[PDB]
């Protein structure tokens, strides 16, 4: 044999690559064929419950959802209801607690010291 | 014995020295963080205290004296270690969700989950050091490290590269290379020591940087952020440490860990290769490895780059017209079955020659002579032990019997003296060599390294004697004489276990020390003091690689070493023995097998008429009756036009075997080649139909090191593309030759062949779980021979017998083949580099071959670095560039075979052989020295850790970090 | 599906469940009612305040 | 009929067990047809409503 | 097991087998069993909770109504079964023939139904073995040979046993094919030997 170096790949189309890729997808779900029975379960399962067609509903006519929500929570007392929750959250954020441990176990001590007065 | 009482309970003492490994075996919860089993007590980080005789000190290093009391729940000993372990963390940032070595064994995130610790007295503190990411396989984190110098411990004392120390002078202490040199500028042999033995990231390999686990994968500019966040978020170590341990669980899913043994070289070394599908991401060592521990070389443990590498051959290849056709695997097994019944019916199956890898399994070599023998009907096999190992063990034959080495590394370590010639250990069998010099530095073993060359174990041994090439057997015989003469020798071995004693005298007449000083231009003194070092020592190791074997008289030298020990008196001594350094993984397993034409599986010579009858019994066809040729001769039979067909698999002999420019003329002379490579090697360019082959990670096989051990692999990949492991291939090739072999998974083939094989009697896949290992020869009821020659020899006496041999004179071509090339083979670099080459990082620290070239040639000749230079021999030219060093001296230079073009040493070799086993005098070389280009590119960079100065100390030095004032005792600390 | 939203409510129609859920409701829409932007200096005054308090030994 | 006991199992290739395990799964799908035709609307509608682009937004970027 | 109230003598094929919570393994269930002990403070909720793993059993759970084939006393019972392996085999107040009685058999000795030794298909008299033949095949042959041997030697030299392990139809039908379909009147079961006299 004399030297030859080049490598002749062999010419594999398109077509026989999505099948073997397709096959390999193929394999893949046999491998899981218990968990894909049990998935089609799931959607059989929620579809007669009404949760997929809830969802449905609610991903199909969603920009009629989202007017309702928007529609209803743009009055003042509800975005001051959820600023405040936020404003709320930062200001037990800023509350430092590491000192008001021995402070909790105080007041632990004393409810139980009051209800213990019959 | 030396009763002692720990936590208030009477308990007993064992061999063990320190009170920690009494802790470890009592089941004691005490923090051990700076303490490793292989590396021993390097008392760094202080977390080991425990009260002894009521005073605090470190468990790791607290001598187990008799009466002592232990207690380990005191709140004293719990602050203490809580103090320590605060100074620890003080060093380590501790984003355990994030941080790739959390695979579950970090010492620190174990250590500090089993203290249920909540928060860090002394907040972490980043040191102005940069992480260190020279180096292309492993990076150092100082900001992580915790400077418990387990990493440098192992540079220092078990691998004994020397690279690391630690500058305890500077205020923030830190791991420094050589003198603070970058990691890839400095001396690192990248041997991997200090990444496996990393408590924390620190030190820790490149390819699980940013890929380990699943949120560790995020960048570093976003990653930091939230590490900051989670350190100001959370209160308390433990629930985050939760959270760390479902990350650990995380990664256990994408993370397989399975053990396997490197294929480079002969040492066999076992670790678990952490992968994430197809890349590799770790190669961790495990103490319960029985060949190395944790002891790792750069190849094993940065090396398998080549696994996943591109130009890996995927599908058969065929040669049509010129070309490399790639074809459907059932049409090349048709085509490779068809010649080769073509050529066995019109010829006979004498004129068939297959060859067995020495890098493949022992199922693999097992199945290579089965078709030969049992399908084809030929005995003409053979693989790199041809060249490598057929030497050494013809001798182990003529004076001991048993192939293979006398004992394991750990005898090696355990022997007094270890008498090395011709044996580039430190670049060839890494962590043997490791081995030796922790021997030598810590337990004060004094070595002989007796070779042409000044490699790194040549200027780090006892006494370094340079003989003339192939003069090893002149000193030794003087050495062997002047030992039985003057009364060293132990005579009491000679008449129990050896034969033959008054018969070696007569043959060692005509030597005598000053005409061994005349032939191998040493002076006498050495020789003599040599002789009565190796009398006076108790336990011998003797190893012997190429640098000796591979000569005209390469085996009559290999009996002259193993006699040198008989009369010595060293076989069957615990811890001593002869030691043939095996260079591939299996060449020994292969040579166990019947890789060899004149032996079968088993070690048995095929003339013999019992195992005839038995290998006829199990395989059902008749065995050849004729000896099959010798690999070496198989050339000169094809220019003779005996052969015609070769089957080689993973050996590329077209480039390795002696004057490659007869092996090409052969390679375009015979008809029909198949060849069985992983990747398109030199000998795959020849061949008329390309089988692929599968390496060692994504095969399941048992590879037997040079300890004579046969250690069971993992299937770590599925193999790449619709590849196959070889032995599925020769099942293939064989069927469709009308063997009906049935191997579902080569278990079956293990126990086929140990039924077949007395020494390998006991081996079987169930024996072979895990890490548990075997060492041939093992008997039927499963229990090996860690030592050889134990108690009686293998001959039907029982007792050895010493060969007479003399000094045969190497065929120096002579007159203008002054100059007298050496090669061998580079540390990183593995052969021609089919393999290494593949991987970035060893091609960065050595990118082309050079040739090693003396100071005091460099004058007369005129010679510089970085120059393209000239060899010539009747066998081939070579253009190779040169190196400035002092490893060579005078005349002969040094030329490793990392390189697979024109510049591959095998040219200038020829085909003149031993007399006994017909190896190719690779180490017999000569040229000229023409001068082409005067200004060139050095071929050893910078970076390379040849061009480095390693530091030597013994130990992290502690005393060193004890006598900074910053520095506080833990014990002392709480008082 | 249906067996499961059965106990739910069977055990949740309990006047007590009905109340709490309520009460909730209530807390939160309270909670928004609340100004906290003058809040601020209140709970950092009380941080003052709990830290001059544990500073007494 | 003398005494025999060894069985020979039909060789069901890769491929026919591969096209029985498919049609096993064709005919689970069968079975939930109507819940299919739901899981392919629902994401049909999540895409037209942008949830889906929105969330392909978040995953891709 | 049958009579026992709580999970005290239950059988070992509920035991991590029941529910999707109870498959948990020992070492990591109990330490939740304590956290639910010191978190819930009133058994109603957490009762709440069990109810809906009482629903979520029901699902996998299929209990359906059976005799037992072993011996003649016809014991009926449900067979708590998930998927193909049987979990229990529950008897009910309402069985007639035993109530709550059951012997070893009727009661742990379904795991014939599951053994691997079943024959899932035709198996055919091929030369010295026994190939796994299609049924349309074996169908075929057995009522070709049939046929021969009916219109050769007449069908009285034709004779079928049913079993008596089998179902009332499983018998009515030995018969009708041997009388309303074969001609012939040679059937008989173990009751020749067991019931005759
Ligand atoms: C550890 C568990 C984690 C779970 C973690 C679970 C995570 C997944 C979410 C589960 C709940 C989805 C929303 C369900 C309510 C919205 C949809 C709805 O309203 O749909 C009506 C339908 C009425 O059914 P019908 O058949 O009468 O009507 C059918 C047709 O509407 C007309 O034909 O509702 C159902 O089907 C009930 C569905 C399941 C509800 C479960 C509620 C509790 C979940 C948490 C506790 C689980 C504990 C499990 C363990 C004890
Ligand atoms: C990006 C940003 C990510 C930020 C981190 C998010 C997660 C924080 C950890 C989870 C919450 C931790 C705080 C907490 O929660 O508490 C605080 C307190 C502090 O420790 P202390 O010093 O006060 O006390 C010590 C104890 O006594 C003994 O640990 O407790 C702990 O952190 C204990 C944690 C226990 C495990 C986690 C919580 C489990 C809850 C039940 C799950 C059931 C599942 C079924
Ligand atoms: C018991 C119920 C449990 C439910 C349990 C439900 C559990 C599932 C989650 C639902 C919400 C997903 C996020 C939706 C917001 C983020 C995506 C978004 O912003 O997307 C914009 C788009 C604008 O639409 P446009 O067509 O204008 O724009 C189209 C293109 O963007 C431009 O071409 O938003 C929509 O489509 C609205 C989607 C549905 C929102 C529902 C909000 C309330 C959910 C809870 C209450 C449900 C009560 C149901 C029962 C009464
Ligand atoms: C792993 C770890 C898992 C830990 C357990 C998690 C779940 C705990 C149970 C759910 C919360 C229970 C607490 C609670 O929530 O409250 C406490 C209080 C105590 O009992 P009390 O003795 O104080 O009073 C008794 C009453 O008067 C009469 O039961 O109440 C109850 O537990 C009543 C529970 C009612 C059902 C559960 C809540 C339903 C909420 C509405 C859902 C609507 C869906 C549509
Ligand atoms: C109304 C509406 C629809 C609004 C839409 C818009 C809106 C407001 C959306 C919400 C946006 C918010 C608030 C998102 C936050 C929640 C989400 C989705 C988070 C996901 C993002 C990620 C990746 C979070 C990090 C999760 C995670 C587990 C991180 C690892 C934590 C780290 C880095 C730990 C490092 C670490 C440190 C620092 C220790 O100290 C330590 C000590 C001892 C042991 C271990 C450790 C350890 O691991
Ligand atoms: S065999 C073999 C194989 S297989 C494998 N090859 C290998 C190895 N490591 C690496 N990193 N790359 C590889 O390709 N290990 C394994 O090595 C095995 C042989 O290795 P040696 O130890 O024999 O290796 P070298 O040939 O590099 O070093 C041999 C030294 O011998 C000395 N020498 C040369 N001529 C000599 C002579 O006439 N007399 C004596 N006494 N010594 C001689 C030189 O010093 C060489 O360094
Ligand atoms: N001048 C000179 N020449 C020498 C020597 C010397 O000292 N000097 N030494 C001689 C000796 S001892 C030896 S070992 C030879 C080296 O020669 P060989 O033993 O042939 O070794 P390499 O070429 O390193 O490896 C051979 C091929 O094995 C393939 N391979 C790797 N792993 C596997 C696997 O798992 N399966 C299969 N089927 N193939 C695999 C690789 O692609 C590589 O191409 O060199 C010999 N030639
Ligand atoms: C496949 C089964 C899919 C189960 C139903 C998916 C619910 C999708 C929830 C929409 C909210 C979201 O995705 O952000
Ligand atoms: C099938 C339909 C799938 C509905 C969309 C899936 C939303 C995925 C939500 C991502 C968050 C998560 O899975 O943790
Ligand atoms: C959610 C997982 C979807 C996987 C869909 C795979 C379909 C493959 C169909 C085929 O193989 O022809
Ligand atoms: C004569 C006035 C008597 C006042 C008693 C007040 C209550 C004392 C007991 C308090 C308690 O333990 O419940
Ligand atoms: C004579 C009365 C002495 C009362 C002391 C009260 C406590 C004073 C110190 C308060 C503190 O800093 O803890
Ligand atoms: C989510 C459920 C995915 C199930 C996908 C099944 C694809 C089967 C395609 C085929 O049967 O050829
Ligand atoms: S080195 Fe260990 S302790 Fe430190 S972050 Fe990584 S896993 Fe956690
Ligand atoms: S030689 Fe390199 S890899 Fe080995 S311990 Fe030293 S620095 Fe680490
Ligand atoms: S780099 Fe070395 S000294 Fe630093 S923590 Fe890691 S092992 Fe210890
Ligand atoms: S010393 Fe040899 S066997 Fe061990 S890891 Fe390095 S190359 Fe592999
Ligand atoms: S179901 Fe509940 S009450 Fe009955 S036995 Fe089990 S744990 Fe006890
Ligand atoms: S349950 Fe027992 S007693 Fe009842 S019919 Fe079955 S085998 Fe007979
Ligand atoms: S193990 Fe002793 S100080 Fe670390
Ligand atoms: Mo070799
Ligand atoms: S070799």
């Amino acid at each position: 044999a004399k030297a030859i170096k080049r490598i002749q790949k062999i010419e594999v189309t398109e077509e026989d690559q999505r099948k073997r890729d397709l096959r390999e997808i193929e394999d893949a779900l046999i491998d899981h064929k218990e968990a894909i029975l049990e998935t089609l379960h799931m959607l059989g399962h929620m579809n007669e419950r009404g949760v997929l067609p809830l969802l449905r509903g609610l991903f199909g006519q969603g920009d009629k959802v989202l007017d309702i929500l928007v529609k209803k929570a743009d009055t003042e007392e509800t975005a001051n209801t959820l600023k405040n929750l936020l404003l709320l959250f930062g200001t037990l954020g800023m509350l430092d607690v590491k000192q008001l441990e021995p402070l909790i176990l105080k007041v632990n001590a004393g409810v139980a010291s009051a209800v213990e007065q019959k | 014995k030396k009763t002692i009482t720990i936590n208030g309970v009477e308990m007993e003492a064992s061999e063990e020295q320190t009170v920690l490994q009494l802790l470890n075996n009592s089941s004691i919860e005490v923090p051990q963080v700076c303490y490793h089993p292989s590396l021993g007590p390097i008392e760094t980080c202080d977390t080991c205290i425990v009260s002894i005789n009521g005073e605090l000190k470190r468990s790791c290093s607290a001598e187990l004296k008799d009466g002592d009391v232990i207690d380990t729940l005191s709140p004293d000993v719990k602050k203490a270690q809580v103090i320590g372990m605060d100074k620890i963390l003080y060093n380590h940032e501790l984003y355990c969700t994030v941080c790739d070595y959390n695979n579950g064994g970090c010492e620190i995130h174990n250590t500090v989950k089993e203290m249920k610790i909540n928060h860090q007295s002394i907040p972490f503190d980043h040191k102005p050091y940069h992480k260190d990411e020279s180096h292309p396989f492993y990076r150092y984190d100082p900001d992580q490290c915790i400077l418990c110098g387990r990493c440098v411990e192992a540079c220092q004392d078990v691998q004994v590269t020397e690279t690391l120390t630690i500058d305890w002078e500077r205020k923030r202490p830190r791991v420094i290379w050589d003198n603070d040199v970058p990691i890839n500028e400095s001396s690192c042999v990248s041997c991997g020591h200090c990444s496996t033995v990393c408590p924390c990231n620190a030190m820790m390999e490149k390819g699980m940087e940013g890929e380990a686990g699943y949120l560790t994968g995020i960048n570093n500019e976003t990653l930091r952020p939230m590490i900051e966040i989670t350190k100001g978020v959370e209160t308390g170590y433990g629930s985050i440490l939760a959270i760390s341990d479902m990350e650990s669980a995380m990664r256990d899913e994408r993370i397989k860990k399975t053990k396997t043994v490197c294929t480079y070289c002969g040492v066999g070394c076992s670790f678990d290769v952490w992968t994430k599908g197809r890349d590799i991401l770790k190669v961790e060592p495990q103490e319960e490895a029985p060949a190395n521990g944790i002891s790792t070389c750069v190849k094993g443990k940065f090396g398998w780059d080549f696994v996943n590498s591109e130009e890996r051959l995927t599908k058969p290849l065929i040669r049509e017209g010129d070309h490399f056709r790639e074809a459907e695997w059932e049409e090349a097994l048709l085509l490779i079955a068809s010649k080769f019944t073509e050529l066995k019916e019109a010829f006979g199956p004498d004129s068939l020659a297959f060859i067995t890898s020495s890098k493949c399994t022992n199922e693999e070599s097992y199945l290579m002579q089965k078709l030969a023998r049992g399908v084809i009907g030929t005995n003409n096999v053979d693989n790199c032990s041809r060249y490598c190992q057929s030497p050494a063990t013809a001798g182990l034959f003529r004076t001991v019997g048993y192939g293979g080495d006398s004992g394991s590394i750990t005898d090696i370590a355990q022997a007094d003296l270890v008498l090395i010639i011709g044996s580039n250990t430190s670049e060839s069998h890494p962590v043997l060599s490791t081995r030796i010099k922790r021997a030598h530095k810590l337990r004060g073993q004094k070595v002989i390294v007796a070779d042409i060359r000044k490699h790194e174990m040549a200027e780090r041994s006892d006494l370094f004697v340079q003989p003339r090439a192939g003069s090893d057997i002149v000193w030794l015989n003087a050495i062997a004489k002047y030992l039985i003469e003057n009364g060293k020798a132990d005579e009491r071995f000679l008449r129990e276990r050896v034969n033959g004693r008054d018969e070696y005298v007569k043959s060692l007449a005509p030597y005598t020390l000053e005409y061994a000083e005349e032939k191998t231009g040493i002076d006498q003194e050495t020789l003599i003091q040599m002789a009565e070092m190796i009398g006076q020592a108790d336990s011998v190791c003797a190893l012997w690689a190429m640098g000796v074997t591979q000569h005209i008289g390469g085996s009559d030298t290999s009996t002259a070493i193993s006699n040198l020990l008989l009369v010595t008196g060293n076989y069957g001594k615990p811890g001593a023995g002869s030691y043939p350094l095996r260079g591939h993984n299996n060449v020994q397993g292969a040579s166990d097998f019947g890789s060899m034409p004149d032996r079968l599986p088993g070690y048995e010579k095929v003339t013999d008429e019992q195992v005839r009858q038995k290998y006829e019994r199990v395989w059902g066809v008749p065995l050849p009756k004729e000896p099959g040729m010798t690999n070496h001769e198989m050339i000169e039979k094809i220019h003779s036009g005996q052969l015609k067909a070769m089957y080689v698999k993973g050996e590329e002999m077209g480039l390795v075997d002696s004057n490659i420019n007869h092996v090409h003329a052969a390679y375009e002379k015979l008809d029909f080649f198949v060849v069985q490579d992983i990747f398109l090697s030199r000998t795959a360019e020849f061949a008329d139909v390309v089988l692929p082959a599968s390496p060692s990670l994504e095969k399941e096989g048992t590879f037997t090191n040079t300890e004579r051990r046969i250690q069971r692999l993992y299937q770590v990949f599925e193999p790449l593309g619709e590849s196959k492991p070889d032995w599925q291939i020769i099942m293939e090739v064989a069927n469709k030759l009308g063997a009906g072999w049935l191997y579902e998974h080569p278990a079956d083939i293990m126990e086929e062949a140990a039924k077949l094989s007395p020494i390998y009697a006991g081996v079987t896949y169930e024996r072979l779980e895990g890490y548990n290992s075997l060492q041939w020869p093992v008997n039927a009821d499963g229990k090996d021979s860690p030592l050889l020659f134990t108690e009686r020899f293998p001959f039907p006496d029982g007792k050895a017998i010493l060969y007479p041999v003399q000094w045969t004179e190497p065929k120096e071509f002579g007159e203008e083949y002054d100059i007298h090339v050496n090669n061998g083979r580079l540390l990183e670099h593995f052969h021609e580099g089919n393999l290494t080459y593949k991987s970035k990082g060893i091609s960065e620290k050595t990118p082309e071959v050079f040739l090693e070239i003396s100071p005091e040639l460099a004058a007369e000749r005129g010679i510089q670095d970085g120059t393209l230079v000239r060899l010539t021999s009747p066998f081939g030219n070579v253009k190779v560039k040169c190196l400035i060093t002092d490893r060579v001296k005078g005349k002969e230079v040094y030329l490793p075979m990392n390189d697979s073009g024109e510049a591959a040493i095998n040219l200038l070799t020829g085909s003149h052989a031993d007399k006994d086993t017909d190896t190719p005098a690779y180490k017999e070389t000569s040229a000229k020295m023409e001068i082409l280009k005067h200004d060139g590119i050095s071929p050893l960079p910078k970076i390379n850790h040849r061009n480095g100065n390693p530091q030597p100390q013994i130990g992290v030095q502690v005393h060193k970090k004890w006598a900074r004032k910053d520095y506080i005792f833990p014990g002392d600390a709480v008082k």
